[PDB]
């Protein structure tokens, strides 16, 4: 028998029936913190230092490790491109802070795409443009300060392969598509027009099935999520493909009494982790 | 550690005590620059008020890492985050955050 | 340089402006060399 | 164990001359 | 006695006299292939591969190792800056080919400054601009093809700290200075106005006291020199300081009979070796 079944190479063993020389012709048969509940760093004044930069959190049980997996360089068993990759390390795996957003009582919510956010920032950006192939994980840190008299709750989540959709002309008759500035808004991010369906026909209420953390003003002022590289290929174009989107949505609206500070910003600070590149040539912006 | 006169303005030379601390306050525009100064310990400017700066002046050359401590003296009810950066040689004051 | 990462925020009843005191010192790897006279003290007249 | 494999010129006196 | 003599820390031992507590007050006393003759790679179709690039020479006894020292990263004993450097490796230590020069029967000679030549080229350039501190060695490869009926000889040499001077107004009364475009001509290099004195009041005839190789058309068509990092400090600005100049001077003029190919170019291909950077910040061009 040829070992060409789709399940060949998995830890689970199935008992199947077959009458042909190819394994995939066989019957499906029968088989014979949790990765999905946003595992905290512990389950798997504080200071996270990476490169020449340091942010300050409070607890390791407050850092989510997406899918329970820490970022890593691509192993030889999964690699396919044969050139030696460049792993610049400290010049690219460090914290970059993007433009700050302003949280208002009627804000809808925002999203950023990765690695799009940094393709034009620092040495990371340069490497992303000079190489065809890119790969990395990310430490995502969202910051929001308010007083003990303010209230509100942001859901901060990482949605892998965040494909956006349109309102189809309102009536649903128009097969319109999101424009480039909407699918890859860059460093400044973009605003959601229908946060309830994440501008993609899926419920915000179930977004917690993805790696996430809440920023509930009365309890915390920051959220930190560590994201491993996720894709169906070991390396990919940092320009053509965004591996995941970061969503920051006010599920419980911001509120405070008149006279309390009304300028409440939200700041995103991100650090590539284990960034590596391959397929060197001239710089390409898109 | 000794106090750095970061707020070394021409306009407060007659009320020198005001040079010993600098303001932070509610901003209406994000990413604002709060204060900037060079990191040369023996150079004219904020470091001159420190005993480190004054002893540096009894020598021609120095070497080593320095530490700048910032103490927020607002109320317990005030909160916020600042980004403090050290930019190695190459240009002028970074234009933005 | 020191920049606002988020914002200085307060509830009703607290001052909207506060101050920060900055202090400096050398670390253990700091040394100095070539002892010389300082520019920060002079003498223009007799000290009586 | 490792996921990635790729990761004095002048002496005190002048030289003597030897017979051919 | 304080061990503060200028010779303290050298392999040579001197017998001196002293009457003071400071060692430098002591008398000078008395003491008690070759590095300068351009050591070949052997003394210390061929293919030199570095990064994603390969050049083809012929012999290892045809590669000069300047001062008999191979490029290396800065050792901890000589380092002073405390941040972890970035050593991007394959993206910067690889061959870059500059604009080709045209050798004419009356050409004076050319020079290029290092690392100026590559501060705006590739990932090397980006790192040189994003970091205050830079350091590296170089593999310099000069190419010139001609027929068995052509004749000429180029002296290819590396002059550390190649400070240029002016003709002082011709009369010698004007204290003029070389302009920026002359001291750091960039990738295209520059032409010598008085090659006999290297535009610096020193004899071209003695330039062979520096690492060099001849390109004598009847025998060879290329010269290769490997240069270690040389400076009085372990790292320095790639923008403000050029560690050495490359000089290509036709000591025996090009000649050939009418009808033989008259377009005889000279091409320079260089590869940074062990390039490392430190003191990261924003990109600075100069
Ligand atoms: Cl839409
Ligand atoms: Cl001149
Ligand atoms: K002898």
């Amino acid at each position: 028998e040829n070992s060409n079944s789709a399940s060949e190479g998995s830890t689970i063993n199935y008992t199947t029936i077959n009458y042909y020389k190819d394994a995939y012709a066989a019957s499906a048969g029968r088989q014979d913190a949790p990765p999905l509940k946003s595992p905290s760093a512990e389950a798997c004044v504080a200071q996270l230092t990476i490169g020449n930069s340091t942010i300050t959190t409070q607890e390791a049980a407050n850092i989510v490790i997406a899918y329970g997996e820490w970022p890593e360089y691509c192993p030889d068993t999964d690699a396919t491109a044969v050139d030696k990759p460049t792993r610049p390390d400290v010049s690219v795996n460090r914290f970059f802070t993007l433009d700050t957003k302003s949280w208002a009582k009627d804000s809808k919510g925002w999203y950023w795409k990765f690695p799009d956010v940094l393709t034009e920032v620092g040495v990371f950006g340069q490497n992303a443009q000079f190489h065809y192939l890119y790969r990395s994980g990310f430490c995502v840190h969202v910051q929001c300060n308010a007083s003990k008299f303010h209230q509100g709750a942001l859901l901060v989540a990482v949605l892998p392969e965040y494909v956006l959709g349109t309102i189809a002309g309102g009536t649903g008759n128009e097969n319109s598509h999101p424009p480039y500035a909407t699918t890859q808004p860059g460093q400044v991010g973009a605003v959601l027009t229908h946060p309830y369906v994440l501008d993609a026909g899926i419920p915000l209420s179930q977004l917690t099935v993805c790696p996430h953390q809440w920023i509930n003003l009365r309890t915390n002022n920051c959220a930190t999520i560590i994201v491993p590289y996720m894709n169906t290929v070991p390396f990919d174009s940092a320009l053509n493909h965004c591996n995941f989107g970061l969503l920051v949505i006010p599920v419980v609206p911001l509120d405070f009494n008149t006279g309390a500070t009304s300028e409440i910003p939200i700041t995103v600070t991100i650090a590539p982790m284990c960034a590596e590149f391959a397929g060197l040539r001239q710089a390409v912006k898109q | 550690e000794t106090i750095l006169e970061v707020n070394n303005l021409k306009t407060n030379e007659t009320t020198p005590m005001q040079r010993l601390c600098f303001p932070v306050s509610v901003q209406s525009k994000t990413g604002e620059l709060c204060a900037a100064f060079r990191a040369d310990p023996g150079r004219d400017g904020p470091w001159q008020s420190t005993i480190l700066g004054q002893l540096c002046r009894y020598y021609t050359q120095w070497s080593g890492s320095l530490e700048v401590t910032f103490m927020f003296a607002g109320s317990f009810m005030a909160t916020g985050k600042m980004l403090i950066a050290y930019t190695p040689p190459g240009g002028n004051v970074p234009a933005d955050r | 340089t020191i920049w606002y990462q988020t914002n200085y925020v307060v509830p009703i009843g607290a001052p909207t402006t506060a101050y920060i005191v900055a202090l400096a010192a050398a670390q253990d790897n700091f040394t100095m060399k070539l002892c010389k006279d300082t520019e920060d003290i002079e003498q223009t007249a007799n000290i009586q | 164990g490792d996921p990635i494999a790729d990761m004095l010129q002048v002496l005190p006196t002048a030289a003597n001359t030897e017979a051919s």
